[PDB]
């Protein structure tokens, strides 16, 4: 069957028919090597982003686009955000892009900070709760963009769940996963992110934050040798 | 010329202007990411895109590197980008076929000029379809190309016996011989090609 024309015809996605959709010990391993949560408030547009260290190994990047409303950052504001000097020499981006022109301008982002595209994931929102507008638009836009990149030397590129209530702007928590998974290592930064998304093993920092308990002599600790380089997805460094 | 039109050539070297304007074209180019009938870089860049439409959208199939190369391409070509459709590769059963695994394939939309008349907003752009023999684009995207814009002419540029369809033009040279049926196109391929053959 041809679940495009079934659209046209009933107003259900066609990705609301995708069906079904041993790593437990991957995820216990890095749920044992998590730092503790950090978070900082801090209004990103004022604030002197190299006041962050150290340098972090996986930056996940969540600028709230105009586009997810029905303070918006613009791409001439994220562009000038100065990332290249926080991340690792090598180091990984993840930068939710929307469904339009964030689609190009984030790639020019990503090569603006140092890094190349490596992989682009994809939400793919379904409406089977509510079956059934960019004036750019060919389509109907029923999908997100987050984009990987990598600077230096088991999962799938797709995250599919029920489009989120209006005014609701979290993104899927399976984007963590995703990252996690990939063993990076262990210096998370989450820009833009909310009371809500706070996580072990990450620190984020945005404007919205009711509370800080960021430290950076106690958050580099963390990484102090022997830890230095682990990927967060080994065991502990044994002590004592 | 509604029913289905080919011309066997290498894309490079056919002179497109004698082929008219076209609502839509489409192209799944041969990208160089060399394998036989690659493109390199700078052939694609080169391809004479802009004769082929004056107001219209252009469909783009991207993977790798391609994903920024198609964009260089498509803006050189004098595109903006609007749209990005997915293909979600499926089993018979409807589950899903470096860093990750991939289960979708890309297709960049490009608009040129301002078109009127389009049918915009009728599909989504999330297609979720079988992988029906390895390496073809799903028969879907001529559906929602044709919702889009239907009755007009169209063109696919690097496609293969299975893609021709009514309303359009398929080039590539896996295509046997030429067959084609507008006059206009007919009368300027004579002229052009007297004896048949595109060379240079
Ligand atoms: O099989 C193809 N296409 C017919 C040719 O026949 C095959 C020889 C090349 N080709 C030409 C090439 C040409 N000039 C240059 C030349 C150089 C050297 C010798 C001879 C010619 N002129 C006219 N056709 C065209 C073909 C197959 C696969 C793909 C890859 N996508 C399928 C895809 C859509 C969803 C999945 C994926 C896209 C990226 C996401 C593209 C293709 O295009």
């Amino acid at each position: 069957n041809d679940y495009c024309q079934h659209f046209v015809d009933t107003g259900h996605r066609p990705q609301n028919f995708i069906r079904d959709v041993l790593i437990r010990l991957k995820d216990e391993l890095i749920a044992k090597s998590n730092t503790p949560p950090m978070y900082l408030q801090a209004d990103i547009e004022a604030f002197d982003i190299r006041e962050l260290t150290p340098k972090f190994d996986v930056i996940l990047l969540e600028p709230p686009l105009e586009e997810y409303y029905r303070k918006c950052w613009t791409w001439d504001d994220i562009m000038k955000l100065e990332i290249d000097e926080i991340a690792a020499p090598r180091s990984f981006i993840f930068l939710w892009c929307g469904s339009g022109e964030g689609l190009d301008l984030g790639r020019v982002c990503l090569r603006k900070w140092g890094y190349r595209r490596c992989e682009d994931i994809c939400w793919i929102k379904t409406n089977k709760n509510n079956p059934g507008l960019d004036p750019k638009a060919v389509f109907q836009r029923t999908k997100e963009h987050c984009l990987m990149g990598i600077k230096g030397t088991v999962d799938i590129d797709l995250i599919i769940t029920e489009e989120p209530e209006i005014g609701n702007i979290e993104k899927p928590v399976e984007i963590f996963h995703i990252i996690e998974h990939f063993c990076l290592g262990r210096r998370r930064l989450h820009l833009f992110g909310r009371d809500s998304t706070i996580r072990p093993g990450w620190l984020t920092v945005g404007p919205t934050l009711t509370n800080s308990n960021y430290n950076a002599e106690t958050y580099a600790s963390y990484f102090s040798a022997p830890n230095s380089y682990l990927t967060g997805c080994t065991e502990e460094i044994e002590r004592l | 010329l509604f029913p289905p039109q080919w011309i066997c050539c290498d894309i490079r070297y056919l002179d497109v202007s004698i082929l008219g304007k076209f609502a839509v074209v489409m192209a799944d180019p041969p990208w160089d990411i060399l394998p036989y009938g690659t493109l390199t870089d700078d052939e694609m860049r080169r391809l004479n895109i802009p004769v082929l439409q004056d107001d219209g959208f252009l469909f783009l199939w991207v993977t790798g590197r391609a994903m920024e190369l198609g964009r260089e391409c498509l803006n050189l070509w004098g595109y903006e980008r609007v749209d990005e459709i997915i293909w979600v590769k499926t089993n018979q059963l409807q589950r899903i076929i470096h860093w990750l695994n991939h289960g979708k394939e890309h297709c960049l939309v490009g608009v040129k000029g301002n078109p009127q008349g389009f049918n915009q907003g009728l599909d989504c752009d999330v297609i979720v379809a079988e992988v029906r023999s390895t390496s073809h684009k799903p028969d879907e995207i001529y559906g929602m190309i044709e919702r889009l814009s239907p009755g007009t002419r169209k063109i696919e540029l690097f496609g293969r016996p299975h893609n021709v369809q009514p309303n359009w033009i398929t080039l590539g040279n896996q295509l046997d011989g030429i067959h084609l049926l507008d006059p206009d196109v007919v009368a300027r391929f004579k002229q052009r090609y007297p004896d048949g053959i595109i060379s240079k």
